[PDB]
């Protein structure tokens, strides 16, 4: 058997990398600046050797100039240039890359970092310019230009009717007809900025007010510096770099994991929740930002950026294959923002603005995340009975807890007012029992996900629960439940079915009732909240024996008033007024307030 | 162009909204309906303004022109009156969209007349017996021309493709830039009267704002009058304020340079029909390159911090 | 001076293609069952003209065998097959495309819909197989094998060592070790169900239970066929296919619109919401699920695929380009739909159904689409005074409305039962006046965006409006209003800054008050639901003049009583009554029902 | 090689239902709860509640299921089949609580056997669908974000 070779349809191979081989058109700009700054880098690598290389043209900077006038788009670099033999090897063979070519050419241990390792870059231009007048300059050779027409073939012809430059490339990009867009200073900004921002080597624009030069790149990458060399004020500006926000970072996590995956990333937390948004950058370029793995859904709040070296990028290196390493910057990105949440909490005032920003984030990572659930239990804060004025922590609730307490008490609601008065406290109070208090309605879903702390467990005091009681108190509770037995049953009849049983509970003090979900459905608090989503349970009848107004409905059962026109009135009056302290919603407000109408009239003596 | 497609088999495109607005203006202009003796006439005289999409593009050999455009257009002339000359008026014609595969009933006309009243009902059926029919044939017109004009651009000459198949479908100083200028119209649902103060008002600013830096001891802004906003960073000055109709701002970002400095006008319309209110926001003097920060933010840290601090509008 | 052509780095272009272009590495099958596809009907494009080139295989399949203990996947179909020169030519030459140079060899107007058009998809293999054995076999020739290992070079020896075939390709992949799992039955039928569930040819697949075969695509596609020649139970098996779903699709909607962009589509809408969907196809073959110009996000929960065979795809044909294309379906998408939502409404019972099910899918584009806000507008159905049974429509509502309304009057709250018995209804049925309910959430959100309907204004009774008397009534209304002015004066200043102001309003019966709100700002109900979000206003006291207990009070504060301690009482217990029946949220419950359990201790003669 | 069809596979999921296991044993068995957290059920034999060796048709007859054991608040085990499965593909899914009083929980141990090969990731998702997140929202047996 014969054994033949791979070849290359050059007609049709062409049209592969013109027409679609890039979604966007824009990339054509990013790629470019790109091709320079590796030129910059060869001529900078090659100046600590020999310092005559660098004597040309000492200066290193990449120059925009677009021409509205004859439709041409000039990009200046003083890089190393390309000799006569390159424009046809580097510049005139698909998938040749002189840069890769030249990087594994190096020494051990080399401290620069290019971006040329395909070789299909240079093609991008032709989605926006139909012929490209390349003018390059290099030490060892003369001035040429490199002519073609995305085609199939292209002129080199030696320069002699252009301006005479020192060293470098000049690329003239003769614009098509519909897409002029490259010639104002809008879209050339708007792609420096989206992809091409973070070049170490300075943009220049030339802009017409009389022409001035701009850099477009003002801010310096940090991700290669130490970040104890960092000050504060170089994170702030950078902050303003990486996203559009106006005020400055809360928090600065800048960190570097090193080894088998040796990548930079600086993370910053805000001072506002801006309800993507880490990006995600390789050899100084952006590639994108849409990764959906590498940062959670309840963490989507932390801004900055992540630089890696080691991600298999395609063939128009704006995103990334499956490749299961994403999930390892994954779980370190989270591991080093917990660490530095930690740190944001051992000061008190950076905390505090920690955590009343972003306190819905916390607790939705308990509530969805469970490989770090304990250690987000660690940051949340609530108020409770002893800590009215200040905010505290889980940790700080089980010092505080006494020697004869093994559960973590709270209660949710709606507001603070009103878990405060709530009639569920003067049990715990009495027994002293702190207990914690949930405004916010996803503290309920954090909490019923979390379900133990320290070994105590999470109690619902708005549930039913069960207290400790001593001997003397255990006997009296049981014969005088079973004196008020009549006295349920009267009322579990009027009710109905609108509650499911009717007991004496001895855990209300001034209330004389109140309402109780049943330890295993939802809360009043939770129905509500469930109810109320746009984009989106039994009852239980406790009284009080103690209060005056239970001890006057009991005397009426004894003398047969269990169907008594004034105890039904007052049984659904006295239900429906536990349900507004419970948290539970009236049923036909209207028919509730002729009740109260009735008792106004009978106060101002009305017949 | 310089089309790089052998036997035009990959889809090549060409976008065509420059061309299509100068068409528009060199066919809608001048175009009148009746006479200038007649007691009724009607004439376009320039073009409002054309959003929308309008790109030709080729699979093997057929130009395809899938364009939509949105063309509105201001027209004058005068109707007939009671007691002395003719009255001249003004107004507008709306076009819904003006789709490829439109026919020639499917293109609709919202009438839009300046300054309603009863002696001009004449005038909606004076543009619907003239005017109307010269608008159709030339949308009707203007998909033909289209594929006519940049058909040619692409599908390179048959004497050049070898494919029977597609043959067959075929028919200086280092400096800074230059300013720009934005413009929006945010909906509130709140008065001018509790609008107005809500920019002006200290104790009010610091609600939506949360971070606030005032260097008088007033109550309120005054003219001529600098505070720094969102920890220090964004500075405006109230130089201008009319009551309850106009408010301008000196807007200043601390990461701008010191020759750059935007202006923001804003001005209420507040319509008691729907009880709400459209604050035209006319935004000058930002940099080229800092017009999509600002009006991304604009809409964070403005809009919709005062429609959810003090509920001037539901969003979701 | 100097012409040169365009050469290609085969080393390093084979590397490009295959590891730096596709996404995933299960893509390779997509590619070599299409290729299989496209072989099937190059020889049924011949069969129609040459029967005897179909008499040595008659059978048009696409087997595949994975063997496990050899680690070989092989893919046997039964196309045209390709000879000799084919092998070097087509297959060996990159970007080579032969099945497109087929296509280009035909007139214009055949039936011939095949898939390859680029000719890079066949070394997508690699990315799985070390090395590849593909044994092809053509009419016109011997039987000859393709040798390669992605080296540079292949080898094409005949065949002598093998099973003889009669016609078509045998693809022998010898897979990795690290690209074993496609060896098994679940990733095969996988990566099938997934890119090459639709092909038009049988794909058998050779399952060890005893070896057996199984056809892989069971549900041939619809949108080749006519709608009107479809069943409604092929169209119930074909959503059960492109979505994961068990029920049966609630409503069917298939178009195809030929012109300019020919572009065929089969929507399915559910009986539940799910809570992409809309999958598009190309030549019938997966490209991508997740475009976002395709379809609204409100309108997202509509299923099913979209056939659009000529479209701009990308070099992994797993994206689409930014070709202005996805507009125009975008808006045929939704302008079917719509169409197909009128017709729903046309029934009954159907139309019960899609309601009850996408209540919230339909207001969400009330409130965020503009274009067809109106079209969307006349599907909502809400329940109101006089059609309490059933839903009824915008439309239905204008056409019952007397001569004398101006206003569609409306009012939102917690649940139905809170809503029909608002003391806010008692002034519009006096003037037979219908008032529509809002229960969702939703609603709001939907009527803050319309604000017209058939040029009625859209009013919310909650809010501070004014309606229509005679001016008999406004003389002898601003007498008792003057009368009353020392009362309003009374109640504002016992609440204080709880309200912004005190009138009396006509517009109640037999409530004895009540709260609206300043015309501005969140309602009531709005209110309450932006403070119970998980993942997220000014008040009037309005008194009814002819009530008796606002009577006695205009008493006291004649006799004197503006800072009695029962009125203060009386006057507080008044707002916060009102509250709940207006629906806003009570603060501190606590104190509210201290005096409810002091107005019954008084009723018992309590001291 | 003849035509036929493929294997089986099997899957283990552990759905964790906020519902004592006396209350969630009857869910799956009462016909009158049944209806509320599927929306389509049609019931063959008059029972009030569901017996061994008795078919049941839901989501408007596409799901065939059959009680075969089932134990006192203890073990559920059924036989499921969806329509457009063949003659001899006939799962067979168990039910086990675990009902926890110190977290007031209940962990439904789902042991589901007989499944095909290619409908595996089918028939998972849409049980938490149809059957987790449905219980949890008609009856409040678990929150659901
Ligand atoms: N502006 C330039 N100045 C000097 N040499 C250049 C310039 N642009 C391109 N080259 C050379 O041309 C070669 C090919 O460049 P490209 O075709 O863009 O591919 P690449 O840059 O090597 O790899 P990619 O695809 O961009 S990651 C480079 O390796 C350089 O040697
Ligand atoms: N199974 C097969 N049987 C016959 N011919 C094939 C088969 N697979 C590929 N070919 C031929 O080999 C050539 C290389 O195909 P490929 O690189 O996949 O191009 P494309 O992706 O455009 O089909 C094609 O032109 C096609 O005609
Ligand atoms: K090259
Ligand atoms: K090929
Ligand atoms: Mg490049
Ligand atoms: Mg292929």
């Amino acid at each position: 058997g014969e054994t033949f070779e791979f070849q290359a349809e050059i007609t049709q191979l062409m049209s592969l990398i013109i027409n679609t081989v890039y979604s966007n058109k824009e990339i054509f700009l990013r790629e470019l600046i790109s091709n320079a700054s590796d030129a910059l880098d060869k001529i900078r690598y090659q100046a600590l050797s020999d310092p005559k290389q660098l004597e040309t043209e000492p200066d290193l900077f990449i120059r925009i100039t677009p021409k509205p006038e004859e439709k041409v788009l000039e990009i200046r670099d003083s890089g190393i240039g390309m000799t006569k033999a390159e424009l046809i090897n580097n510049l005139g063979t698909i998938a040749k890359s002189g840069t890769k070519a030249f990087m594994e050419a190096l020494s051990a241990g080399a401290d620069v970092s290019m971006i040329g390792q395909f070789g299909v870059g240079f093609y991008s231009l032709f989605l926006v310019a139909d012929r490209v007048q390349v003018i390059s300059k290099n030490n060892e050779d003369e001035q040429y230009i490199w002519e073609s027409n995305a085609g199939g073939s292209f002129t080199v012809t030696l320069d002699e009717v252009n301006e005479r430059i020192g060293r470098g490339t000049v690329l003239r990009l003769f614009l098509k007809d519909d897409q002029l867009e490259y010639l104002e200073e809008k879209r050339i900004k708007e792609v420096i900025k989206r992809h091409s921002e973070f070049v170490a080597y300075p943009i220049q624009l030339l802009v017409t007010k009389v022409q001035e030069l701009e850099e477009l790149n003002k801010t310096k990458p940090l991700w290669t510096r130490n970040p104890s060399d960092i000050t504060q004020e170089e994170y702030n500006a950078f902050y303003k770099s990486i996203s559009n926000d106006w005020e400055d970072p809360l928090y600065v996590k800048h960190f570097s994991v090193e080894g088998q995956l040796e990548f930079r990333a600086i993370l910053f937390i805000p001072k506002r929740a801006p309800f993507n948004n880490i990006k995600l950058y390789v050899r100084r370029v952006f590639i994108t930002d849409e990764a959906e793995d590498l940062i959670p859904e309840w963490l989507s709040f932390v801004k900055g950026v992540v630089d890696s070296e080691d991600l298999p990028l395609n063939l128009s290196r704006e995103m990334l294959q499956q490749n299961k390493i994403m999930k390892v910057i994954r779980k370190n990105i989270v591991k080093k923002l917990i660490e530095a949440f930690n740190e944001i909490a051992e000061d008190s005032e950076q905390f505090d603005k920690f955590y009343s920003a972003f306190a819905k984030n916390i607790k939705l990572g308990v509530h969805e995340d469970t490989q770090n659930r304990a250690a987000l239990a660690k940051l949340l804060r609530y108020n409770s009975t002893k800590s009215v004025d200040e905010l505290t922590s889980l940790t700080d609730y089980v010092t505080r807890m006494p020697e004869h307490q093994k559960n973590i008490y709270y209660i949710t609601g709606e507001s603070l007012k009103a878990v405060e008065k709530s009639p569920f406290l003067d049990a715990l109070k009495a027994k002293n029992f702190e207990v914690l208090f949930l405004t916010d309605p996803i503290d309920e879903y954090a909490f019923t996900q979390l379900k133990e702390f320290e070994g105590k467990t999470l109690v619902d005091i708005t549930k039913d629960f069960e207290l400790e009681e001593t001997d003397e108190e255990k006997a009296e509770r049981e014969k005088e439940i079973k004196e008020y037995e009549p006295l349920t049953k009267a009322l579990k009849d009027i009710l109905g079915d609108q509650v499911e049983k009717v007991v004496v509970s001895y855990k209300l003090l001034d209330a004389p009732a109140a309402i109780r979900t049943g330890q295993f459905g939802w809360s009043a608090n939770m129905e509500r909240i469930m109810k109320a989503q746009a984009l989106r349970s039994k009852k239980t009848f406790e009284i009080s024996p103690k209060s005056p107004i239970i001890k006057e409905l009991k005397k009426r059962v004894d003398e047969g008033g269990a169907q008594d026109k004034t105890v039904k009135d007052l049984t659904n009056l006295l239900f429906e007024t536990a349900l507004l302290t419970s948290g539970f919603s009236l049923e036909e407000p209207t028919s509730f307030a002729s009740r109260i109408n009735r008792l106004i009239s009978l106060g101002l003596n009305i017949d | 162009m310089v089309v790089n497609n052998p036997n035009n088999w990959h889809w090549v495109d060409k976008n065509c909204i420059g061309w299509a607005k100068e068409y528009f203006k060199q066919k809608l202009v001048g175009v009148e309906a009746g006479s200038v003796k007649d007691k009724k006439y009607a004439k376009i005289k320039s073009v409002s303004s054309i959003e929308g999409d309008c790109e030709v593009n080729q699979r093997k050999g057929k130009v395809i022109s899938l364009f939509d455009l949105k063309i509105t257009v201001l027209i004058e002339g005068h109707v007939d009156s009671k007691d002395g000359s003719a009255l001249p008026f003004e107004g507008s014609i709306n076009v819904p969209e003006v789709a490829f595969d439109s026919e020639a009933s499917s293109y609709q006309f919202d009438i839009s007349i300046f300054k309603e009243t009863s002696e001009l009902s004449e005038a909606k059926p004076l543009i619907r017996s003239e005017l109307l029919p010269k608008l159709r044939q030339i949308f009707q017109q203007f998909g033909k021309d289209l594929l006519a004009t940049h058909g040619n651009d692409i599908q390179v000459p048959e004497s050049q493709v070898k494919s029977n198949y597609t043959r067959g479908n075929q028919k200086p100083q280092n400096g800074s830039g230059n300013s720009t200028s934005i413009y929006l119209e945010p909906t509130f649902n709140v008065p001018s009267s509790e609008l107005y103060e809500t920019f002006l008002d200290k104790q009010r600013i610091l609600a939506w704002t949360r971070s606030a830096q005032f260097f008088n001891s007033g109550p309120k802004l005054e003219t001529k009058e600098k505070f720094e906003l969102f920890g220090g960073n964004v500075i405006s000055e109230l130089v201008s304020c009319e009551k309850d109709k106009k408010l301008v701002f000196h807007w200043k970002l601390k990461d701008w340079s010191a020759p750059f400095n935007s202006t923001i006008e804003m001005t209420f319309h507040e319509s008691q029909e729907f009880h709400e209110t459209k604050l035209q926001v006319k935004w000058t003097g930002i940099p080229v390159g800092e017009e999509d920060r600002v009006r991304a933010n604009f809409e964070e840290y403005y809009v919709r911090s005062i429609k959810l601090t003090f509920g001037f509008g539901a969003v979701l």
